[PDB]
């Protein structure tokens, strides 16, 4: 599902809409469940390289993947807390091409360095067009789907949750990749116990021989 | 018929005819320690087709055919009556049957 | 060895599922090795597998797929034990188009012959229904064609249209069209032959129709 | 009667599955809901006269105790698929079975609570 | 007005033409030889 | 009558199931048309009516089937699509849909819409079912899936139909605006399909606004995509 | 006393039945030529 190895150097990219459908109450959800992931997968001692880009109509860039300092958990940690749901006032679009085409300048320069990304959108977006041209220029600055020998499809993995009151299912389905017997898109409702949506978000090919894990889902 | 006893039956007394999606319960009645195999199939594929069906009459049939004798009892001889029955009967003293050589009479 | 197959139209691009029992002359499960062979009908084979019946209890599951770009007609799977690959057992399935019916048509005459000097004529009954037990109501067709061996004759002035009713119906030919559907009017030259019926019954709604020939 | 079962639709249109969910998965889960839980019981509740009063609390348990069975699914989809595949029909196919057993068994044991 | 709204109605789809591609054991104990076993199967669409 | 044969069930069930008929045809004269007719009325009057087909076939064989669409506006009775080349679409719409300015805003704040165009035609070509317009992109008022592209020259497809419904003049300015079903074929020779879930409007020129409706409903786009650049709307 | 028993083998319909006893002047019951006997009983499906 996940690359997770600490000798390996891996890029999470974090993107929060700014649209006023969502409204406060939705976007503290995605601010815990945002906090609970980076502890998570920082728990486990890696230290990828993380950025932080809110958007509603221009997209606002926090925390930038070429810091040096970005690697520290608690820098991005102590930054999730500082944004805040009223910061996109004056603009209330939901332009999802330009907050992708943000992140497509951030990530402009590597071919070992996995890359995975994960958004938070309810899909309505009045601004812009479908997210799917920015994914395709992604996918080919990486060398994805070029070679018949050398796929290459586990260095870039888009996942999108689906935070909102009034959510269209067709173009989150769209956006989030559709790969071999895995998952990308989520609901509201894995707010509470983040342990279900984990499960899935993180895997051990690699890292059952060191100790310090443990699973809370009611499943099992 | 059957060297041993296969039936199967309705678990369900009488209730009423099963309705799509409904669960029913198969009662299967066999001898102890076999293993038994099952298979379920719509009567359209069998109304469009029904050659080579498996069946319990095709499989006395094939056995039958495979046997080593071909006459109904009797006989020219003694020895005509051993080779036709199926067997081989030698003496000490020099009595023999026919010299059996083909495999299909 | 007796070649169990599910079904018996398979439709291109379909698996195919077949159970391969063994057993010896006493009739009792066998732990032995199986070849299998699947032959398309002009006789190439295509795909064969090699199994053993050992710690099964003589039941050898097996599966295949069907390519898209198959020729259709009646193909064959072979089986022979190893020691004896002489000894070669055969069941036969067929691949077609189609798409399942909506009912049975069952064809069965008063009597399984017909006595030549029968001035009455060969008597049809037509019985369809419904697969979960309905009758049905509809139109039906009905030809007559005389076989001879590999030869089969036609007649074309016995097409009867008879409309069924509550699943049932009825249809007569007479001798004289039996007798003057053939050149020749001698009647002993007609023993040893053979007659079929070709019966197409149609909906009202008229949804599908079903060829069922006896 | 007809109250009751415009009572017993507005009570299932209550129901939220996340979309999220597979598409196949989705559409099987509901398919099984709605024939073992909700055409057995709008049968049973369309038999009364209109006198009757029914007891919601009885199917909000029916809600709450099918959620906790769907949930059982889904863990039973993934996480318990240890010998089939991961999301694949044929695990799907073999969680079936004991899926609509429980269910169906649910049904069995709240018959008896319909009636106050 | 008294009808299903159309968005509940959920289609049946599975459509098999074979299916209870089944093998098990007749371990339950012998009574006069002849063992009995149930299975719950539910009935294809 | 000889030669036709209409079985009872058919004959004795009134106007109130007889959607679907059939006639039995003991023989089709094969050196003329053995033409028969009969009157067919009209009673539930429900309005977008699906074409009715005919079938022939023999008895023994059901793959010599001669099937044929009629219906009374279609022509020959297929149903309108429009199709390049070998790839084809669906197309079977409405050719529009359709003065104040607040509804126009409530209208471009829905989700469906993406692009919203205000151009200059500059050519009109016509084809076989399809009808051709020149777009030259001046100013996008919100960019959809695909962009304006700095601004050139962009292709319309519309159903042949929809020709005598509307005519479309070139140098005229229009606003415009539809979904992200509209684009079609092939960068960078995207063609937008005009239909009943797209708009036409048409905003003549500045010189043209001339007149005091014309100056009314120019100065009421004004004030629309005024507000739309710079006031967007939540979403 | 006597015993009327109102069966009903119908399917999980419910039945509002009203059972009523005709005066007659050979015996002494609760109805009379003027008034009725009346009750509205309620038999459960596939009860008694």
């Amino acid at each position: 599902k996940i690359v997770l190895d600490p000798s390996g150097s891996m890029n999470i990219y974090l993107v929060l809409d700014g649209s006023d459908s969502i409204g406060a109450s939705n976007f503290t959800g995605a601010k815990k469940c945002l906090v609970n992931l980076i502890e998570k997968v920082a728990s486990y001692g890696v230290k990828p390289r993380y950025g932080l880009v809110t958007y509603a109509t221009y997209p606002k860039i926090w925390v930038k993947v070429s810091e040096a300092d970005s690697s520290n958990a608690d820098w991005v940690t102590k930054q999730l807390n500082e944004i805040n749901y009223e910061d996109h006032k004056l603009k209330s679009g939901t332009n999802t091409k330009k907050a992708l085409q943000a992140v497509y300048s951030m990530m402009s320069w590597w071919n070992r360095t996995r890359h995975v990304i994960i958004l938070m959108t309810d899909g309505l977006h009045n601004m812009g067009g479908d997210p799917i041209t920015v994914i395709d220029e992604i996918r080919d600055l990486l060398y994805i789907g070029k070679d018949r020998k050398n796929p290459r499809e586990d260095y870039l993995d888009v996942y999108v949750f689906g935070v909102g009151p009034l959510v269209n299912q067709v173009n989150i389905n769209a956006l989030a990749s559709k790969k071999d017997n895995e998952q990308h898109v989520f609901k509201v409702k894995d707010m509470e116990n983040l342990e279900d949506v984990f499960y899935q978000m993180i895997d051990e090919s690699q890292s059952l021989s060191l100790c310090g894990m443990v699973w809370e889902h009611r499943k099992g | 018929s059957c060297v041993g006893s296969l039936v199967v039956k309705s678990g369900q007394s009488e209730d009423r005819q099963p309705v799509p999606g409904q669960q029913m319960t198969l009662k299967i009645e066999g001898d102890h320690g076999a293993r038994v195999v099952l298979v379920a199939v719509d009567k359209g594929v069998f109304v469009l087709n029904k050659k080579n069906k498996l069946t319990q009459s095709k499989i006395w049939d094939v056995v039958e055919k495979a046997d080593i004798g071909c006459t109904p009892g009797s006989g020219k001889d003694y020895a005509g009556v051993f080779s036709d029955a199926g067997l081989t009967f030698t003496s000490s003293s020099g009595q023999q049957t026919a010299q059996r050589a083909e495999l299909q009479c | 060895l007796f070649i169990q197959t599910d079904k018996t139209i398979y439709t291109p691009g379909s698996t195919v599922l077949y159970r391969i029992f063994t057993v010896n002359h006493k009739l009792l499960p066998v732990g032995r090795t199986v070849m299998v062979n699947i032959e398309n009908p002009e006789g190439i084979p295509v795909k064969q597998d090699s199994l053993s019946s050992q710690n099964q209890l003589g039941v050898l599951p097996l599966s295949w797929d069907i390519p898209e770009l198959v020729n259709m007609g009646q193909w064959k799977i072979r089986a022979y034990y190893e020691n004896s690959p002489q000894q070669v057992f055969s069941t036969e399935f067929e691949v077609k188009e189609y798409v399942l019916p909506s009912f049975e048509v069952i064809v069965e005459p008063t009597e399984k012959f017909y006595y030549i000097y029968n001035e009455k004529g060969l008597e049809v009954t037509i019985t369809a229904r419904f697969l979960y037990g309905k009758k049905v109501e509809g139109t039906a067709f009905v030809i007559f064609g005389i076989q001879d061996g590999e030869q089969r004759i036609s007649l074309p002035e016995s097409l009867k249209r008879i409309p069924i009713e509550d699943g049932s119906g009825e249809v007569v030919l007479s001798r004289k069209v039996l007798l003057d559907g053939v050149q020749n009017p001698r009647a002993e030259d007609l023993v040893g032959k053979s007659l079929y019926v070709s019966a197409t019954v149609i909906l009202h709604s008229g949804s599908d129709m079903v060829q069922a020939e006896r | 009667a007809n109250n009751h079962i415009r009572t017993v639709l507005k009570l299932f249109r209550t129901i939220d599955l996340d979309d999220s969910k597979k598409s196949f998965y989705l559409t099987a889960a509901k398919y099984g809901i709605q024939t073992q839980l909700r055409e057995p019981i709008i049968r049973i509740v369309g038999g009364y006269l209109p006198s009757t009063k029914l007891s919601e609390a009885c199917v909000k348990n029916m809600i709450s105790e099918v959620y906790e069975i769907e949930g059982d699914f889904y863990s039973k989809f993934s996480y318990a698929c240890e010998d089939h595949a991961p999301y694949s029909v044929e695990c799907l196919e073999d969680a079936r079975d004991d899926y609509l057993t429980q269910l169906v068994e649910l049904f069995k044991e709240t018959k008896k609570c319909l009636r106050e | 007005e008294d009808i299903i709204a159309e968005e509940n109605i959920v289609s049946r789809s599975e459509f098999p033409e074979s299916w209870l591609w089944n093998v098990e054991d007749l371990k339950e104990p012998p009574k006069n030889g002849i063992s009995t076993k149930l299975m719950n199967i539910f009935l294809k669409d | 009558g000889v030669d036709r044969y209409i079985s009872k069930y058919e004959l004795d069930k009134a106007f109130s199931d007889r959607n679907t008929l059939i006639i039995y045809l003991d023989k089709v004269s094969h050196s003329e048309d053995d033409c028969l007719a009969f009157k067919v009325h009209q009673y539930f009057n429900v309005e977008l009516i699906q074409p009715g087909a005919v079938k022939v076939y023999a008895y023994y064989n059901l793959e010599e089937s001669c099937t044929r669409f009629y219906h009374p506006e279609k022509e020959d009775g297929k149903l309108n699509k429009l199709c390049r080349d070998e790839l084809c679409r669906c197309a079977e719409e409405n050719c529009f849909i359709q003065v104040t300015l607040e509804e126009r805003l409530d209208k471009a704040c829905e989700p469906g819409v993406d692009y919203v165009y205000k151009t200059r035609l500059v050519k009109v070509q016509l084809s076989n079912d399809f009808d051709e317009y020149i777009m030259a992109i001046e100013q996008t008022i919100k960019s959809g899936s695909d962009e304006v592209q700095v601004g050139q020259q962009r292709t319309f497809i519309s159903p042949i139909k929809c020709r005598e419904a509307l005519k479309l003049e070139e140098k005229k300015h229009y606003l415009m605006w539809g979904l992200s079903s509209d684009f079609w074929g092939e960068k960078p020779n995207l063609s937008y399909i005009i239909g009943k879930d797209t708009w036409v409007e048409h905003w003549p020129e500045e010189d043209e606004c001339q007149d005091e409706e014309n100056q009314k409903q120019c100065q009421d786009l004004g004030a629309f995509t005024e507000s739309m650049v710079v006031f967007g709307c939540p979403n | 006393e006597i015993r009327a028993v109102l069966y009903n083998y119908r399917q999980n319909q419910e039945l509002k039945v009203r059972v009523e006893l005709l005066h007659n002047p050979a015996f002494c019951s609760l109805a009379t030529t003027k008034r009725r006997h009346q009750q509205t009983v309620t038999i459960p499906p596939k009860s008694s």
